[PDB]
RNA sequence: GGGACCGCCAGUGGCGAAGGCGCCCGGCUGGAACGGGUCCGACGGUGAGGGCCGAAGGCCAGGGGAGCGAACCGGAUUAGAUACCCGGGUAGUCCUGGCUGUAAAGGAUGCGGGCUAGGUGUCGGGCGAGCUUCGAGCUCGCCCGGUGCCGUAGGGAAGCCGUUAAGCCCGCCGCCUGGGGAGUACGGCCGCAAGGCUGAAACUUAAAGGAAUUGGCGGGGGAGCACUACAAGGGGUGGAGCGUGCGGU
RNA sequence: UGGAGGUGAUUUAAAUGCCA
RNA sequence: GCGGGGUGGAGCAGCCUGGUAGCUCGUCGGGCUCAUAACCCGAAGAUCGUCGGUUCAAAUCCGGCCCCCGCUACCA
């Protein structure tokens, strides 16, 4: 419901034609509150950034060696 | 002593997943949940999702009734069919302990024969 | 029934397996119907 | 629904010879159900030491005298996890399979397992159960059932096959691996 | 309660004339390698015609039938689908007694003897040095016999073979003579049936086949691209009326 | 440097082509 | 015993539960393709055999009738 999550570091591109970003975000407010996950976004992303999420649990499946 | 402990047989293949919650001589069930029983495209049956959503609302009716902890038994179709756990086995377990319970002894159990049986398709295997 | 290993080779002709199989039925004809 | 209010927990207790101590809970209606109940519990539940943590045991109930149920030793199995790094390649596992019986009468099946250190023909490979075979019948005769039962799963034969073996070819890692009793004495 | 198969260790490892052979304990039985100042004294190689052994399948008689599954019955996919995919299933697959005698039965390489550089693994036997928790144990070197790889001289159209020859010699037997017609017709001898062994001519045709080389292509693999590609976006053409070019009449 | 074996997997439909 | 089918080039739906005449092979036009078959889209086509009743209002409820019929045999 507001779950909000600060990124640290980019993986990659994944996405059929290019689209979706893997980025490894870390919690901090809720359930975890520190845990670090990996997950897929769409459209641009720096270092710092804040999304917010819903679930806080699905952590994307690993992209193949990072390239 | 007062601690109720428990078994979660936890069954998964290419098709579905079932989770059950037995006591701790295995003999009296207490929670059986399935995939089937709540996503509806028979796609994403076997998907990670719905054992994630089906192992949760077992452990919601396995904790009323007393139990604390659970150990995991994971099998997968084995015998003269695939040796190899679906996609709903490590993702059942990770959510049910973020459901409340605690987590035990883990283990795999799936049958394996010393030269057993004969498997389908025939000499040619599946040509599609 | 004697073969040749040359008309396995496929390149311009039929399958040898499904010819035998074809010359047999002539043969059981030619055989009941009055190859008496 | 009340069927499951209907039920009644009852407090298992493992053998004598391991010290009567509580193992799990269990519900039933009348205690006419709980009667051949399987129980499994490891090793280290029982004064337990880190180690023998791979080592299960197994209890079968007889008697429910009022919310207390009396077992008996049923049989012994290792791990699949843990005699599944045991075998590598290039190191000719040896495997033992006998018929028994004790003084109080039962009767019993072990299955041992040697694992040398290196390939080796297998003329040399038979000498070895042959000595396996002659060590066990012989350590089952001046030894009663429930003291059999306590050394297997404890170590203590182990370390004789070890001993008269390791002077055929130097060996790692000898130990039993199952046992299951298949009848009872007629008597008591 | 019930029938079939014996996993990981398992190894261009072992045994057998080939087909083949994998749980453990006992009994009967065939062959080969090594060690041998043992014995007999050329007893040998090959083999037309004959003789036994021979995967799977099919057949004839009695049993058995768990799994799988030709024919066969249904669901789908497709323009059609007598098929590929799914749910079932009879003969078979297993045991005892016989017959058939066929495979890409392949090292696509018949069997015996002599000779012509090296290197390096690994299984069985023996010898000699070192260790040794004195174990039927571990390393290292040499001789003999099986089994793999790199490679001189030489051979070959090349691919590649190279003391386990496709090298240089001394033996014996089987088969080949452009592609089709054709392993067919006719005639014999086997088999209960299926079928096996032997096997031509009229006529037709200028090529059929082998090993390698540049390219092109793949509903093969990697690397890189491009708003006459996509993804993210802004404006539209395709429907109405007219301007102009084309087909047709 | 360079090769030889083994076990696994391999994804809806998708046919056809004057004349020089 | 007397009753049924009466409807695009067609094949039948489509009733009782009344207000699109309904889906498919066909017909001409356009897409896709280097081009053809298959695949997607658009229009044209009976207007319910016919008089009549019910019905605000009918293939749709039925009767009268015109056509095609239709399950059926010498009855000493
Ligand atoms: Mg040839
Ligand atoms: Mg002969
Ligand atoms: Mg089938
Ligand atoms: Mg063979
Ligand atoms: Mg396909
Ligand atoms: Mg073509
Ligand atoms: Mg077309």
């Amino acid at each position: 419901e507001g779950y909000p999550a600060e990124v640290i570091e980019i993986i990659g591109r994944t996405g059929t034609t290019g689209d979706v970003t893997q980025v490894k975000v870390r919690i901090l407010e809720g359930r975890d509150k520190g845990r670090v996950i990996r997950r897929n976004v769409r459209g641009p992303v720096r270092v710092g950034d804040i999304l917010i999420l819903r679930e806080t649990e699905r952590e994307a499946r690993e992209i193949k060696s990072r390239r | 002593k007062k601690e109720k402990w428990g078994i979660a047989h936890i069954y998964s293949s290419y098709n579905n997943t079932i989770i059950h919650i037995t006591d701790i001589t295995g003999a009296e069930t207490i929670s059986r949940w399935s995939g089937g029983m709540v996503v509806k495209a028979d796609r994403d049956e076997p998907s990670p999702y719905a054992a994630m959503l089906a192992a949760r609302r077992a452990a919601e009716e396995a904790l009323e009734k007393g139990i604390v902890g659970v150990h995991i038994r994971v099998r997968a179709p084995g015998g003269s069919k695939s040796k190899t756990p679906g996609p709903g086995a490590q993702a059942a377990i990770r959510a049910l302990a973020r459901a409340g319970l605690k987590i035990g002894r883990v283990e795999d159990v799936t049958p394996i024969p010393h030269d057993g049986t004969r498997p389908k398709g025939g000499r040619r295997g599946r040509r599609v | 029934m004697k073969r040749r290993p040359r008309k396995w080779k496929k390149k311009g002709r039929m399958r040898w397996k499904w010819i035998k199989k074809r010359i047999r039925r002539l043969k059981r004809q030619r055989k009941k119907e009055r190859g008496l | 629904k009340d069927k499951w209010k209907l039920k009644q927990w009852y407090v298992i207790y493992a053998p004598d010879f391991f010290g009567g101590v509580e193992v799990g809970l269990t519900p039933a209606d009348d205690p006419e159900k709980v009667l051949n109940r399987v129980v499994e519990v490891t090793l280290k539940d029982i004064t337990g030491d880190f180690l023998k943590g791979h080592v299960k045991l197994y209890f079968q109930v007889y008697d429910v005298k009022g919310q207390n149920a009396y077992t008996k030793f049923k049989g012994m199995k290792l791990a699949r996890s843990y005699i599944r790094s045991l075998v590598r390649r290039r190191t000719t596992r040896i495997d033992g399979i006998f018929n028994i019986t004790t003084k109080d009468g039962y009767k019993l099946r072990v299955m041992a397992m040697v694992i040398a250190a290196r390939r080796i023909q297998t003329s040399q490979e038979r000498a070895i159960r042959k000595i396996m075979q002659e060590i066990i019948y012989k350590k089952a005769e001046e030894l009663n059932f429930k003291d059999f039962v306590l050394e297997a799963v404890n170590g203590k034969i182990a370390a004789e096959i070890a001993k008269e073996a390791k002077k055929i070819y130097p060996l790692k890692k000898a130990e039993i691996r199952k046992i299951k009793v298949l009848g009872e004495p007629e008597v008591a």
